[PDB]
């Protein structure tokens, strides 16, 4: 066994978007193909705006609500994804049922105990044996003690109460940046990892595609005499950083070629 | 009591059904154990099955709110090798354990009498169970158990489960948003299997498997009539959305082709 | 010390019952006999007969309610069984003892914690020194929070209560969820047991071996007096037996299949 | 603090009382301690004793049933041999421990006090204990001590014990299930006991070991009358259902014979 | 570092009584004395005595109540004895104090936590630089949630109700005997451990005394018209067991030269 | 997975700001990895920041109180040298977690139900964040969270934090005693950072590091009047009080010098 | 990688203060400069003075309420302290927020769990590349269940009631045991720090070890209701300063300078 390291990387100072990337090349004499461990790391903003305060009958502000990874061969190398992390975990809990009887009365219960996370990391339906994809979304998020909510809570009458500080200036009347999510108002730092295989009488030279993103949710807040109401609208801006690696085999060097930095808006 | 560890040589096959969304990442360790009377051979299955969870409106009765998910899992292999035989596998069922809490007491102020038992136990979304085996291969069905709500658990085979009451008029709105459902539904599944078996030696190099991946789809329906919500379900709507895919082996040269796959 | 692996199969597709056994033949050379580790593992179907759902006053179905596992050596060889696993258990369970006073009141309360599970394994009595067997069989059964439940549990008026459900319905619509039930009730059984059989060197270089695996059925009926349903449990109604034999070589560390019997008891 | 750990020369012995349903499964291992001034050798007890738990109807009262089931084990080592000493053995008897916890309170409203005090500790179905031993033997006893039902623990000198009202007319219908019955009534014993023996030098070379296995059978009777129902316990009804083997011991030649077994 | 083993063995069969002596010479070149590690263990039975039942007014049962174990070596040679084991243990124990209010009321309170052990081994104040004892005394008896009791338990009107039961005969009023502490009427194992050392210059051989015995209580109960009361009178018998032993420093042997059986009663 | 430690070579740098009290504990530790493709630089970043909070009198009105604190302290670090690249750095930012437990139960002596729902989570006083990051510079805030006081928890956004009825006339008499105060207010703050760096070869030797520690300064402003207690927090009082440092490394002489120090 | 050992004792047998220093001077081929390891332990007393039972109106003691650690470098030498321990806490504690509702009420708390400490360790802020200081001082004190209380508790009746009993004024005080060990009997210091030494510099260097204690004046009155108490802090001032010669050629300390220095107010 042999091994071969190296990194790679890619910004847009525009987007404040990092990709770092990290290669291991393995030689394993007891395999018929070249080894690629690659670790994907580095930066994504949220792209959080804060809400003007001045703002007096409604209100909004943009959030980081999903973080998309993405990393891709071409159809016309030999170069499959064959394995990566993390994986789709199959949730477990615990369970406590109780049954009490006194004489006369009658009592019984029943508790569950399980783990909460503001942001949860699920695989991109679009994997294949070519391309692995992480999507890391918005998930339990708590106001207070209220909560937790979600991209989609909705309360019949107070609408999505995310963001929302007390049913003052509208802009005024969210809570404190302070108070929400790490990840829906820094930064996000992912931690991703792929091994991908090479056919030995493949191409000397492969390329890689490292697709970082972010889905920006506008969280809005309006007075309609009685009430605040609010309302999360999904991915209104996108912000996608699509890097392309030329993989040298055989000498085990990366170089990046392509860079797209592209903005979607609705 | 331990068998079997030794020098390895390790092959990888990876592959796609565009079709139904599944991939199978399969990776063949033949293990040459100086200590053994046979060949043997270690196959790890991973890869992804998609949820294909959709939301959609009857083509007949488009009022009506459709969501299609998946139950169970499945994944399987066998060969037909005469020479072949399975002798390992993980995982295995097991006998389900839990922990038990019992309690008497009085109370005298007067004459009082209490009782009190308390069952512990671990839950899983979705619990892996042999459904077949024998010497010539195995078959998994990985089903939906329990999730975890607000005010409670829920089992699987609850009707009312994932409808809610509509935030909107498009179908998706009729249904629990996505941080309510678990990651095998939202997403998908990440088989890991082990499979070892062993080969006859001097009667035929070659042996082929048939390895399956695939889904049970179960069917909520939902809709809106008289100002009170309308829900039904349908159980094994979408039975045995699979792929399967067969593997060649030669276990004289280490080689590994794949010889089919269905559907593409 | 010297190791050398081998396998064995042997199927009853009929039954659905797979014998996979595993062998560790061993030559220590601070031993004047010859070591043999066998592992017994496969699959053992529980034989689960869905109920029919038509069955109006009376219904029935059968569950898997007990498995056995044995491994033997003939008389006329040197083989004896010296080892195995696993063994019986001397169980344990943890108390709590509590006395408290106020002033006037006098509580007092005794807590057990002990571990609850569906099945249970211990041995068989006609275990000797040519002989190991085990018996697996259903031991602690929930309904929901009712329970636990067994074979012959047994209410004066309800009878056994174990798969009853409740409803007014149809009979064979009154048993509880399929899901419900215990998986070695209504799934596989995946045996996993350990032996370790000694051979005199001055003795045969090759003995005989017979592995059985066995389900023994109940029969679980309910029925409807008018008033209720009640429930009872017949056991061992329907036994299913496969018997493989074996050909052990000493000399050459070699297993080989001999015999088959799949036999079929029905009361 | 260090003795003794070094070559070992292995012999086993194996054998069945038919009568009894009492199996020895012994091991010697002689030890050529380099460092230790004798010959030494290490025997470790294994096997397994059968509950022979039996339901039955009394011959002159065919109306009374009769559960015969096991409440002490017995297990034991000796030797006539002058030349030999017990020097070690496993287990051996030790001190009970338990964790206690007390509360004393006040509150002021009004005046009130509380306190409470709680003991916590470890039990077993049964319990070894260490009848007897000097330098030539040992004798263990395995004594039935509490089991877990509904409602609470009970002790196993409880005479209502295992009695039930009937859910049948045959004898085994008057008594608790087995799965209310623990592995050791149910099924039987699987005995692990170790001693160690050392053999002074030049002073002949061969020793006899009565190895001893068995039972202590309690009785539980039970019957109907009046509508109430009558449960009676006999303790040490059938004492010292006991299998005794004695094996010869070569010291110089490592050989271990089998010489005697009663009963058969 | 050198090491040699040996052991050495002496039995009372009238007291029921049995040392095994296990025996380490250590020869360190970085020590100018010879070390000798000495583990004693065997059996010292309690000499519990079944009280006959039919005795009526007044009944009597013997209990092993306290077993002292001594290791001696003599005044003339140059062995010491330089260290041992158990060592006495200055005790632990946890504590929380707790206090509440609410708005009126005003809780406060104080737990405590601590291992209780119905025989305690303690060291023999007799303990010199030649010689080493241990006592293991009955300590914290629980009749059933009644206690704990030791040997000195007095309740002004029941007296020691440490084996009292409760309308019936004397000999029958005494708690069922798997009830009481093992030691109390089965045999205590003991399993001490001291280390000796020897000057090169002395003598080629020595001698060491190990000395093993039971102290049995009597204790009694009797009816006096109204209730049972009950009584524990120490050591009302002893049986005691001296052995004398022979060390060869030279050759690393032990060799029993003296046994002495002795009987107390009152 | 395994990148990247082999071989190294280490350099030291310490410098203080006596200005802005501050000192930087500098760590060079240069990497000969032998399987790798780059020079590598592994950047050990401790110090001390110390606190600088400060109790004061108005210089226009002395009978207002203020309390000068460090609400944030300020890291980071930053090159121009377009051969070198940021590979890795610690911390990171991570997902919070909490558990959770939740309950229903009901009671018949009749009918009453009742729930009842746990959160739990650890709490820091201050917390680090990533607030930018790329191929050439990483910075770090670390920000104050949450502290203990006597009745719960207490928000560092509270306005009311460190205030307290006067216990005499000094400007400290206003606010908390130093005994409920955190070590990064009483005393300061003590960094730990590190960054892995990479360097292009055959491209230049030098390269230069700019690296940056400071605070943010909060004001808390306490006054009495007619009998009760005026107080007001200005957030961001005094920004960036920071000190930076250039460093110039040489990737080949192994050489590591202090350009530059702003203030001194 | 080489390694060598020393150590060096200062006494101040009139204050009860002693230096005890532990020296590893490590060559290591993979750094440019001499590195020294110095662990600094020994004995600081808290000159706990007992007080006046005869005392009647009012009383006082002494009680040892901060302790003070400093380990120099000189300005014209090549030697930079680099490392240290401890260093300070950023503390963390655990929360558990609870919600309750019964209908048939709507109860809510929240718990914080974290550790209490009679003494805390911080840094000195005169601490620098040439400097590092510690600050061990009496921080969270227990009466009874009463408290905690520490050097500037003040209740606005009762002042601060930190060693208030609840008689004689000199009598009225806490029992003595029942004092925080470092405030009646000795610091037992463990400080650990890290120097760098340039080559090119001097053969020889100069390190300064100052231990100190400041002394609090506990005192308690009656006024002829209650019983008041107040703390002074640093009203006594013990400090022992050493001046120790370090030889990074031949690896040798050599104590060179001492001072007892006494402020009393």
């Amino acid at each position: 066994v042999t091994l071969y390291k190296t990194t790679a990387t890619a910004d847009s100072d525009k987007f404040k978007i990092s990709q770092i990337l990290t290669f291991n090349f393995i030689k394993d004499k007891s395999y018929d193909k070249d080894t690629l461990v690659l670790k994907a790391t580095g930066n994504i903003n949220s792209g959080f705006v804060k809400p003007n305060p001045n703002d007096y009958d409604f209100s909004k502000l943009y959030w980081g609500a999903k973080y998309n990874v993405s990393i891709s061969s071409q159809s016309n190398d030999s170069v499959n994804v064959v394995d990566y992390a993390p994986k789709n975990q199959n949730e477990e809990f615990q369970v406590q049922n109780t049954l009490g009887y006194t004489f006369g009365n009658t009592a019984f219960s029943e508790t569950i105990n399980y783990k909460q996370e503001s942001y949860r990391t699920t695989l991109s339906r679009n994997t294949n044996y070519k391309n692995v994809g992480w999507g890391v979304e918005a998930h339990k998020i708590m106001n207070n003690g209220a909560g937790p909510y979600g991209r989609d809570s909705f309360h019949p009458t107070y609408g999505n109460e995310l963001f929302l500080a007390g049913a003052a200036y509208a802009g005024q009347n969210f809570i404190a940046q302070h108070q929400m999510p790490l990840l829906s108002r820094s930064n996000f730092n992912p931690e991703f990892l792929s091994v991908l295989s090479h056919r030995q009488d493949g191409a000397k030279k492969s390329k890689i595609t490292v697709t970082y993103q972010r889905e920006m949710d506008l969280y809005q807040i309006c007075w309609n005499g009685f009430y605040w109401a609010g309302a999360n609208y999904k991915n209104f801006k996108t912000r996608t950083f699509k890097s392309t690696y030329e993989i040298d085999w055989e000498n085990h060097k990366v170089k990046l070629l392509d860079t797209k930095e592209t903005e979607n808006n609705k | 009591d331990i068998g079997q560890g030794a020098e390895i040589i390790k092959r990888t096959q990876d592959i796609t059904s565009k079709r139904l969304a599944i991939t199978q990442n399969i990776q063949f360790d033949f293990v040459k154990d100086k200590k053994y009377n046979k060949d043997a051979l270690v196959v790890k299955m991973q890869g992804f099955i998609s949820s294909r969870t959709t939301y959609s409106d009857l083509k007949k009765y488009p009022y009506i709110k459709r969501m299609i998910w998946p139950f169970q899992y499945n994944i399987s292999l066998k060969t037909k090798d005469s020479n072949v035989d399975l002798i390992n596998y993980l995982p295995k069922n097991k006998i389900d354990s839990a922990d038990v809490s019992q309690k008497l007491g009085y109370n005298i102020g007067s004459g009082s009498f209490n009782y009190s038992k308390t069952i512990s136990y671990n839950q899983k979304n979705y619990v892996t169970e042999v459904e077949s085996q024998n010497s010539k291969g195995v078959k998994w069905g990985v089903k939906a158990n329990s999730f975890v709500t607000p005010n409670g658990q829920v089992s699987a085979y609850d009707q009312y489960l994932f409808a809610q009451d509509p935030t909107g008029p498009a179908a998706r709105d009729y249904f629990v948003p996505d941080n309510q459902l678990p990651p095998l539904i939202q997403s998908g599944f990440n088989p890991s299997f082990i499979t070892t078996l062993s080969h006859e030696r001097g009667k035929g190099d070659k042996s082929e498997f048939e390895i399956t991946y695939g889904r049970n789809m179960d069917a909520t329906y939902a809709y809106v009539t008289r100002h009170r919500l309308a829900v039904d379900r349908k159980h094994d709507a979408f039975k045995n959305r699979n792929v399967t895919v067969k593997y060649e082996v030669n276990w004289k040269t280490h080689e590994v082709k794949i010889k089919s796959i269905t559907p593409k």
